[PDB]
């Protein structure tokens, strides 16, 4: 994450992590209930068996509420494909029910209309993650957040060098040197609405980070809402 | 109806449903008595940030 600040206690607590078998986290999620996890279709690529992290706000001096979970299923999206970023969504379900204790909580599912109507044509929303702080630096120690403007859907388009398909939207900035990086993909985008978020992205890809010019690429939560229930009913 | 004016002055998902307005709230809420607010039902309801 290129600028933002810091995630305090309790304050991003839908963040999540998938770490290697090296231990290492490559990866970022969403928290939307005990046993299910909303990340990045294209996530499922940079490891072979990985394991999804929850509780962590610091990648090396073990606080405590931290939590290792495992995966029993991975339910990837039918049309996804990695030459075209199109569907990049996923669902993981975990073995053991996340327990919700503090900086363990799960972010709200909204309604589709109701969403893109008014969560979507808010100012701002919230990414975060544990990625990448300057393009080519190393990952981030700390979980961070950046209120990241939406974008006009047309500028959108303009300033991009790839379809930007109805299954994904921009966010961010067209100078300011704040947009996610490297290692934040399938991480949480949740807009604010009366002190309570709702989860309406998963950070996809970005052309650099915080490129002049360039935004950073969401999935379009809204445009998948009815593939995540029938996939938390499991499918 | 005009959950184009406040909302519906609604806590959470606002519906036009015919020609009043119907508010509604997401999983581990309930609607309030009045309708409009919703209510956490357990200790730990989706999109509030653990203080
Ligand atoms: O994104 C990639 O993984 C790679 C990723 N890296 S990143 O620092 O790891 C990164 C990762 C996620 C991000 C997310 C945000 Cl919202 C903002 C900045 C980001 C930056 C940047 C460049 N792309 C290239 C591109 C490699 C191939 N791509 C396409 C090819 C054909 N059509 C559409 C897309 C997508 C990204
Ligand atoms: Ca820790």
């Amino acid at each position: 994450i290129v600028g933002g600040q810091e995630c305090k206690d309790g304050e991003c607590p839908w963040q999540a992590l998938l770490i290697n078998e090296e231990n290492e986290g490559f990866c970022g999620g969403t928290i939307l209930s005990e046993f299910y996890i909303l990340t990045a279709a294209h996530c499922l690529y940079q490891a072979k068996r990985f394991k999804v992290r929850v509780g962590d706000r610091n990648t090396e001096q073990e606080e405590g509420g931290e939590a290792v979970h495992e995966v029993e299923v991975v339910i990837k999206h039918n049309r996804f494909t990695k030459e075209t970023y199109d569907f990049d969504i996923a669902v993981l379900r975990l073995k053991t029910p996340i327990t919700f204790r503090m900086n363990v909580a799960p972010a709200c599912l909204p309604e589709r209309d109701w969403a893109e109507s008014t969560l979507m044509t808010q100012k701002t929303g919230i990414v975060s993650g544990f990625g990448r702080t300057h393009e080519k630096g190393r990952q981030s120690t700390r979980l961070k957040m950046l209120e990241v403007p939406y974008v006009d859907r047309n500028s959108c388009k303009l300033s991009s060098s790839f379809i930007i398909t109805q299954n994904m939207f921009c966010a961010g900035y067209d100078t300011k040197q704040e947009d996610a990086c490297q290692g934040d993909s399938g991480g949480p985008h949740v807009t604010r609405f009366k002190d309570t978020y709702f989860v309406t992205g998963i950070v996809s890809w970005g052309e650099g980070c915080a490129r002049k010019g360039k935004y950073g690429i969401y999935t379009k939560v809204t445009a998948f809402l009815k593939w995540i229930d029938r996939s938390m009913k499991t499918r | 109806k005009l959950c184009s004016l406040d909302n519906g002055d609604c806590d959470q998902f606002c519906h036009e449903e015919q020609n009043s307005v119907v508010c509604s709230c997401a999983r581990g809420y309930t609607l309030a008595d009045n309708g409009k607010a919703c209510i956490p039902t357990g200790p730990y309801p989706c999109g509030k940030q653990t203080l």
